[PDB]
């Protein structure tokens, strides 16, 4: 049923969706969650 | 006409992403508000900075001068257009207007970009045209501006057009396919970096340095590198005062791993504070990292971490979700051992896969035009 | 008309087996 | 009505003239390429 | 919960199960909790003890795990416990894999014959 | 009155090639099928379901029903001057007044034209006459005098199964074309029939309707008389579904193509609530690559939507955003946070996303999704971790999932090589496996082996393509 004004219009998703989910996230960030620790 | 209207840009970013300087924005494109009589910095700062306290009278005198600049435009035109020139005093108000645009909001677009639109007589009547909009839509996050005005350019423009303005256009389509991660395009539309030194487009050529080191970083192979930032030296020198830069690919063609992660960290600690990506720095570190970690699997086979941890510091743990999601994010082919170790180099192509993608193709291509082979039965 | 109505249509089926059957051969004859 | 049922669906069967029809078209083509 | 990996969760659920005579079928339960250890007590197991014994089975020694190791072929070791000496009986199958392969290829070769 | 013209047009235009035209493609032709003007009419169908049909309302009421239904005659070629008499009559919706004659005057109109005279001998005649008037009505489902005249209309369709399996004093294959419309208005049967209950009785209309297109014409019944079946019994409860289990006959030539899709779909969605995986996700990617077109929104979508949920209990799903239709969006918003709720190893968040829209998995109707979903977020665990490592210990996985004890992992362990994902063994003490990982396994004649299916798979698409070659 088209009757309406339209007729002129896991590989890596689900980690597409977990992977735009910690979008700003420390995911990796080594030298930064990594030497925290020796750092005091 | 567009370099500090390019730091609009950066500025507005400024506006976005960093609250830590929750207010440098109003601070110092305020600041280029009191001059350029740009009236801008408290409309959309008004719509998204902060709630102006007291800027009114003092800005809206100047936007009573910028009214005044405005009918001295809305006098000119027409006590102009007495002397019969073909878009002259069209591009005697186009410039002022669309600098109007540059001063105002989108009404100084649609009496600026829509009027000087559809009489487009010459080649800056519409160079004009399709920069000064790409501006615009490069300013905010429009994409059929930059898009859509670069089609006309390759449309109307052109017919085969100047060698030097279409290098222009491939900067501007390399400025969008580092906006979008557009490996190849970025890198590749960046490969001439002769005519493009210092344009009234270019606020500065050291930041056009870092947008083709950026992505340089990525798609670009190591014969290819070689070929670019040792057999290269144009783009040497004025990354030679970059020299943390070239550290860093030089240790890149070394793969010393704790400079890695030091200037990639600072590299990341830009790419936070650069706009255009923002929406897409998410995939860069780790395919960065593993950029570096397939020639590191490329080294011998039956690895151990503490080797690694050499180059790692704690990286025992670290690739426990490191490398077990690499390898989980369908990529980093090997197998992993705990105690006895073992890291694994292979996929030989003469394997499989490449017996594989012709009948993958030809299953829903059979299926899809077999399915079209029965539309003439029933 | 059940008499003949059943048989006749045979009659006209045995022949086309035959040259059904046969241009395979004259095929492979023009294949010499 | 016994047997008013068999003969049309051996007209059913009559796609023998129709792959007999390429067959036949196909004699004509082969061998008119003999000759 | 059964699915899940708890058989342990029978004897919790079975402090209140009678369930107006539900005491037949969890009596069947057991049973079919039983006969899985004798699926599952070495299904790719190194080995086990006599406590993994007192685990998994219960009722620490009838003569019904003694008859568990009476009965499959068992290798009771001296507490020790064993499916077999190598617990999956020489697995080679042929030690020819290509002439079945060349009937394949007799009725395979016959299939690339009679159509073009 | 300037728009009824347009339904003056095309209503003649298809009882042109149609009636004159198909009945003209029926006389004596179809060796299989000449009549191409039954699927032309078909395409119509379809071209008055995308447009209104004649004369739901165009301006006017009950136009073109009470006109053209008469005077066929079938008789000496002055019937085209019938024809003409169909064509002069567009002066009374142009010129005169249009008055009401569908609906409650149609009782008569449709003995009218078997009322002219003994008009014809076909019988697609008669089901055109039953159906291209009384079709244009199913699609007004106001339930207010308009589903008692589907249901009275669909008896008189009823009455063309009477006048189908009583016609020709048997096998003239006129099915070949009425089963072309006995696929569809039987579909609006079992619509009209469930607009209002589950029907009962019409399960043995479509039972004896089954067994009349037995052996006789196996042409275009079985498999949608079987949709009709299937989709009886998926409606209703789940008792009947042995059915195909032990009467496995479902394999027309699969002339529709989109029957055969959606078919294959419906039983993929049957074997996928019996118990199944992998033949069940993979006739969900079978019909999956078979949806032909996009053509018609939302019902790929919605149908999608329940698609890949038997790959939701994989635990090996990606998430579709590039599926996701927009107008989709706002109703998969449970959606798309249920197989984000997949993704991610939480467990409240499990159970906040299954009580956060508990109602639209009613709308779902497969809670055998959440008796094994948690199931399925320890195999995809214990997927991925015995996927990495090739001697991790219980006590690394375990405690990290929340397992908190050595012998449920052991059962974990246990019931992994009993499921046969990897070959871990345990270092038996208390638990901490030793294991492997399975490289060095094979991989030159094991492919080869394969090839076997590939191309005899190929070598049977080869037949199939001078099967093709068939056609003309």
């Amino acid at each position: 049923m088209s009757e309406k004004k339209q007729p002129v219009d896991e590989d890596n998703w689900d980690d597409d969706n977990v992977e735009d989910d910690f979008s700003n996230q420390l995911r990796a960030e080594l030298e930064k969650h990594g030497y925290k620790m020796e750092t005091s | 006409p567009k370099n500090p209207d390019l730091r609009i840009a950066q500025l507005r970013f400024l506006l976005s992403l960093p609250e830590h300087r929750g207010d440098a924005a109003v601070r110092d494109e305020l600041m280029a508000a009191v001059r350029d009589n740009n009236m801008a910095p408290y409309y959309e700062a008004l719509c998204k900075s902060l709630d102006w306290q007291i800027d009114v009278d003092l800005l809206n005198k100047m936007k009573k001068a910028n009214e005044d600049e405005l009918k001295r435009l809305d006098e000119e035109l027409e006590d102009a257009e007495k002397n019969l020139g073909e878009s002259e005093i069209r591009d005697a108000m186009m410039a002022k207007a669309e600098y109007l645009c540059r001063i105002g909001d989108k009404e100084g677009a649609l009496t600026a970009f829509r009027k000087t639109y559809d009489k487009t007589v010459a080649l800056g009547h519409r160079l004009d045209i399709v920069f000064y909009l790409l501006r615009i839509g490069l300013f905010y996050m429009d994409n059929d501006l930059i898009t859509r005005n670069t089609e006309k350019a390759k449309s109307l423009i052109e017919e085969g057009g100047d060698w030097d303005r279409r290098n222009r256009l491939k900067v501007y389509q390399g400025l969008y396919c580092v906006a979008i991660r557009d490996f190849k395009q970025a890198a590749e539309l960046f490969l001439d970096t002769v005519s493009t030194f210092t344009s009234y487009e270019l606020m500065d050529y050291k930041t056009f340095v870092t947008y083709t080191v950026y992505v340089s970083m990525i798609a670009l192979e190591r014969p290819d590198l070689r070929e670019k930032v040792i057999k290269g030296a144009e783009i040497l020198e004025v990354l030679h005062s970059l020299p943390a830069v070239r550290q860093y690919l030089f240790s890149l063609y070394e793969c010393r791993y704790s400079v890695f992660f030091q200037s990639l960290a600072v590299v990341e600690q830009e790419m936070k504070k650069d706009w255009l990506f923002a929406p897409h720095y998410r995939y860069y570190v780790r395919e960065m990292r593993i950029h570096a970690y397939s020639q590191l699997l490329e080294s011998y086979r039956s690895l151990t971490l503490g080797y690694m941890a050499e180059a790692f510091g704690v990286g025992v743990e670290f690739i426990d979700q490191e490398l077990s999601r690499f390898i989980a994010a369908g990529r980093l082919h090997c197998k992993i051992d705990k105690v006895n170790e073992i890291v694994e180099t292979n996929r030989p192509d003469s394997k499989n896969w490449q017996y594989q993608e012709t009948i993958k193709k030809g299953d829903l291509l059979l299926n899809r035009v077999q399915k079209l082979s029965r539309v003439i039965n029933m | 008309d059940l008499y003949s109505r059943y048989k006749k249509l045979q009659q006209e089926l045995e022949f086309l087996e035959v040259q059904e059957e046969y241009i395979k051969d004259e095929q492979k004859n023009l294949k010499k | 009505y016994l047997s008013k049922i068999e003969e049309l669906q051996l007209i059913v069967n009559d796609k023998s003239q129709n792959l007999r029809r390429l067959q036949a078209q196909r004699n004509e083509l082969n061998a008119k390429v003999r000759l | 919960y059964l699915m899940e990996g708890s058989y342990n969760k029978v004897f919790l659920a079975k402090g209140n199960i009678p369930a107006e005579s539900y005491t037949f079928f969890i009596d069947i339960l057991l049973d079919t909790i039983r006969d899985e250890i004798a699926g599952c007590i070495e299904k790719a197991y190194e080995k086990i003890l006599f406590t993994e014994a007192t685990r998994i089975l219960f009722f620490n020694t009838p003569k019904k795990m003694t008859d568990y190791a009476k009965k499959r072929g068992w290798v009771l070791g001296p507490n020790n416990y064993y499916s077999f000496a190598s617990q999956q009986q020489k697995p080679e199958d042929t030690t020819i894999p290509s002439t079945e392969l060349a009937k394949q290829v007799i009725e395979y070769a016959r299939q690339l014959e009679m159509i073009v | 009155p300037p728009p009824p013209p347009a339904p003056q047009d095309v209503e003649m235009k298809e009882e042109a090639a149609t009636g004159g035209g198909s009945t003209g493609e029926a006389d004596g032709k179809t060796a299989a099928a000449a009549a191409e003007h039954s699927q032309r009419e078909l395409d119509t169908v379809t071209l008055e379901d995308i447009k209104e049909h004649v004369k739901q309302l165009e301006k006017a009421v009950s136009g073109k029903e009470p006109r053209f239904v008469l005077r066929a005659l079938r008789m000496l070629p002055s019937t085209s001057r019938r024809l003409n008499h169909y064509v002069l009559y567009k002066a009374v919706q142009g010129f005169f007044t249009s008055n009401n004659a569908t609906r409650d005057f149609l009782l008569p109109f449709l003995e009218e034209p078997m009322d002219t005279e003994a008009d014809l001998q076909f019988r697609p005649r008669t089901g055109k006459a039953a159906s291209t008037p009384l079709l244009p009505e199913v699609e007004a489902y106001l339930q207010l005098l308009v589903v008692i005249f589907m249901m009275n209309s669909k008896r008189y369709k009823e009455a063309q199964k009477i006048s189908d399996d009583l016609m020709q004093k048997i096998s003239t294959q006129n099915r070949r074309a009425l089963d072309l419309v006995a696929a569809k208005c039987y579909y609006y049967h079992a619509r009209v029939y469930e607009f209002l209950d589950k029907l009962d009785v019409v399960r043995s209309f479509l039972h004896a309707r089954l067994r009349t297109a037995t052996l006789r014409h196996d042409a275009d019944g079985q498999a949608t008389l079987l949709n009709l079946l299937l989709r009886n019994y998926l409606h209703y409860s789940l008792y009947d579904q042995a059915e195909k289990l032990v009467s496995k006959s479902v394999f027309p030539e699969q002339a529709n193509n989109n029957e055969w899709a959606r078919y294959l779909y419906y039983t993929g969605r049957i074997k996928a609530i019996q118990l199944e995986y992998s033949e069940a996700r993979r006739t969900m990617t079978n019909a999956l690559r078979k949806a032909p077109q996009h053509t018609a929104v939302g019902f790929k979508q919605t149908v999608h939507k329940l698609l890949i949920v038997v790959e939701l209990l994989l635990g090996e799903i990606p998430d579709r955003l590039q599926f996701r239709q927009p107008s989709l969006k706002r109703s998969l918003m449970p959606y798309f946070l249920l197989t984000q709720a997949v993704r991610t190893g939480n467990l409240a968040k499990f159970n906040q996303v299954l009580d956060q829209f508990g109602e639209k998995f009613q709308a779902d109707g497969t809670y055998t999704l959440i008796i094994r979903l948690r199931h399925n977020v320890i195999k995809t665990g214990v997927r991925m971790i015995s996927l990495s490592y090739s001697r991790i210990s219980l006590a690394d996985i375990a405690q990290k999932l929340q397992l908190d004890s050595p012998e449920d992992a052991e059962f974990i362990v246990a019931k992994a090589i009993r499921d046969g994902v990897i070959e871990a063994s345990i270092n038996h003490e208390k638990g901490y496996v030793q294991s492997k990982e399975m490289i060095d396994i094979y991989s030159t004649r094991e492919p080869q082996l394969a090839f076997h299916q590939r191309i005899s798979f190929c070598l049977d698409i080869h037949n199939m393509s001078v099967k093709a070659m068939r056609f003309p």
